[PDB]
């Protein structure tokens, strides 16, 4: 991880948790959902403000 | 304790460059066509009767 701050690629390498069946990564996760009905733009610069 | 271990913040980091510079380059297509011939004469009789030869 220090060897990959490198210039093209945006290289962001880890390791898996302890029961594999469990995802492949660590830490939380969420989904942020659009019920309104408004469009995917909205939706998108709300997960960029996020 | 201890065990903080700051890193340096300020990076600056490295970007890829090239010097562009003027250039003349020629503009040229590419389009499809048929052969045709410089004179074709369609040979038709000009009298009536049977061909004898």
């Amino acid at each position: 991880m220090h060897f990959f701050s490198f210039k093209d690629a945006m290289v962001f390498a880890f390791a898996p948790p302890s029961v594999l069946e469990l995802g492949n990564a660590t830490g939380f996760d969420l989904f942020l959902q659009d019920q309104a009905g408004v469009g995917h733009e909205v939706l998108l610069q709300a997960r960029n403000k996020f | 304790c201890g065990k903080s271990e700051a890193p340096p913040p300020a990076q600056t980091p490295e970007v890829g460059i090239v010097t562009l510079e003027a250039q003349t380059v020629t503009l040229n297509t590419e389009l499809p066509g048929r052969t045709n011939a410089f004179r074709i004469a369609e040979v038709r009789p000009q009298v009536n009767g049977i061909i004898l030869k």
